[PDB]
This record gives structure tokens, C-alpha cells and sequence, in this order.
């Protein structure tokens, strides 16, 4: 089973995107929601090659967009590891 | 999707002012003009500011294991 | 609120569009501000600033609009809001 | 009795000040509001004295203030002439 670990300002940003899609959707939008990202984190622990590389922000960064937000992550001997989850708007594409 | 706003009521006043004259049409106008003013500030130093994101991320501890059950018993726990 | 009195706090409901929408929640769910409000109020005082050194000639400017909107004719309050009632069914 | 004259500008402002107050307040206390409004007027039209001096403006204006809004106008020779009723953040007072 591919390792799956989150930087502690992470699953902040989870709290924070759950609690905002709680106040204005309801428990089941938000719950939904972080279960959509808590897939597409299973997915990204398993596959390489669906990584976005984003050495044009950090050497070794990765992204990967989830509905309105993208995971930003690192990949690890095991695994990945999610060091912030964002909403789309805070991104910036190679150039 | 509207969203309720709590904008004080200096920062309230300045609205209501600014639609009474005509120069707006509602509140909605005088609060978008606001945003593009705040999202023009930041328009170009995007990538520092994910940077910034990124690195806050990066210094904000050690990870640790992903766990979505203990994750949703917090967020059910805060206010049931 | 003591007792007797009544909360005055006075929010207001906005469409900022799609696209002030999602750039607000990304500023609050990246922890930058605390609320939708919060940002919404950094937007309202760059606006503020950006008129706050044109405030005689914004005046001047409303004035002379005023001045230039036709001749002054005679005011009554009661035709006034009668005609506000005619607009549409009022309450409260 | 003292005359008493609108701009049509000054019109429509009152207008959007009943429906600003109509939408958060109700009829009793929007028609209230325009009912002060309008005992000012009558106040003005009477008493020069009350006038406060905004030649600083304009050559001749007059500005009084009312609730959260301000009287512009201009003396006439019978009364006044109302010229815009503005929200008190327009203001520039004299220095």
C-alpha cells in the first residue's frame, strides 16, 4: 500500500476547504468534497506518471488539479507527500 | 451564489454612499470594484505568493500519515 | 445584549460574480484571511484610497450634476411616496 | 409661505435613499426617513440662518445636514433650491 502523508498546514487548508463548502452546501457537499480529494490523493500515491511537474515553483513540486483546487505534493520512495491543497485561483502554470 | 458580508460600518457608510449618489448601481457594483482593485495588487507576483504558500507549507511541520476518518470525527466534533 | 436591546451588527448580501467569487474563497481557504468578509473589506478600503484624494472634486463633480439635471420644480412629500407605493407592493 | 424646489437630480437622489432604507429597514421606517428629509426642507426654506456656508464648493452652496445625509442647496430669493441630497461620506467640510 503507497504511503500517503500531509504537511500539518494541509490538512488545514482541508479543514479550512471543508468548512467553507460546509457553510454554504451543507454536510454532505463537504464531506463529498474532501472525499473526491481523498481519492484523487490515493490515486496520485499510486501512479507516477500523473503527476504535473512544478519545478517552475519548487524543484520537485508537483500539482494536481481536484474540482476547484489542486494538490500540491512531493513524491516520496513510497508514496506522496501533500504539503498544500489550494484553491485553482492561487495557481501559477508554466509560463 | 451571493455571499453575506460583514463590512463594518465605516466601510458600510462608504458603500451606501457611493449607490445613493448613482455613481453605482447596488452595493454588489461597489464591492466587485473592491476586489478587481484587491486582485490587481497581487495580479503580478502570483508565483511569489504561491512560493510563499508552498514554503509555509513546507516549514509548517513534519507530515504525517493521511487519515480521512479521524479527519471528518474532527470536522463532525466541531459544533455537531 | 442586555436585556431590552436588540443585536445592530448589519451585514450585506453581494454577487461578486464567478470570478471575484473563487479568487475571494481561495484567499480564505489559504488561510490569508479569516473570512469572506475580510477580504471583501481589504477590496472596499483600496477603494476608498484610491478616492480619497479627490474628495472636493468628487463633490464638486456631484454638484454640478445636480445642476445641470434640468430646471428645480416644486417638492411634495406626499406625491413622493405615492409614487414610491406605486413602484410595487411595500411592506414593514 | 418660503418656496421650496428640487433639482431633478436632487429628486431622484431622495429616491435612492428611500429604496436603500426600504430594502434593509421596511416602509414605516424608509417613508419615515423621506418624511425628515422633507421637515428639514421645510426648516431650511424658512430660516437663512440655518444654512452652513460651502462656498468652499461652490460659489454659494448651502449644506445642511439631516439623519446620515446633507442638504445641498442654493438660497433663492423666496426660499431654497435643493440641489443634491448626498450620503455624509461625500462630505468635504471646510478646512
Amino acid at each position: 500500500a503507497n504511503t500517503l502523508v500531509l504537511k500539518p498546514r494541509a490538512e488545514q487548508d482541508l479543514e479550512r476547504i471543508f468548512e467553507y463548502s460546509y457553510t454554504e452546501f451543507g454536510w454532505q457537499q463537504a464531506q463529498q468534497y474532501i472525499s473526491d480529494l481523498d481519492q484523487t490523493f490515493q490515486t496520485l500515491a499510486a501512479s507516477t506518471d500523473l503527476a504535473i511537474n512544478y519545478d517552475h515553483v519548487r524543484p520537485g513540486l508537483k500539482a494536481f488539479p481536484v474540482g476547484a483546487h489542486i494538490v500540491f505534493f512531493r513524491a516520496t520512495d513510497t508514496g506522496i507527500e501533500v504539503i498544500r491543497v489550494l484553491h485553482q485561483s492561487m495557481d501559477y502554470p508554466r509560463h | 451564489r451571493t455571499m453575506t458580508v460583514d463590512t463594518g460600518e465605516e466601510l458600510r457608510a462608504f458603500v451606501e454612499g457611493l449607490v445613493e449618489s448613482g455613481d453605482y448601481k447596488t452595493n454588489s457594483e461597489v464591492i466587485r470594484d473592491g476586489l478587481r482593485l484587491l486582485q490587481e495588487k497581487t495580479a503580478g507576483s502570483k508565483l511569489a505568493a504561491l512560493r510563499q504558500l508552498i514554503d509555509e507549507g513546507e516549514q509548517s511541520g513534519e507530515a504525517v500519515p493521511w487519515d480521512r476518518d479521524s479527519f471528518l470525527a474532527r470536522m463532525r466534533q466541531k459544533g455537531p
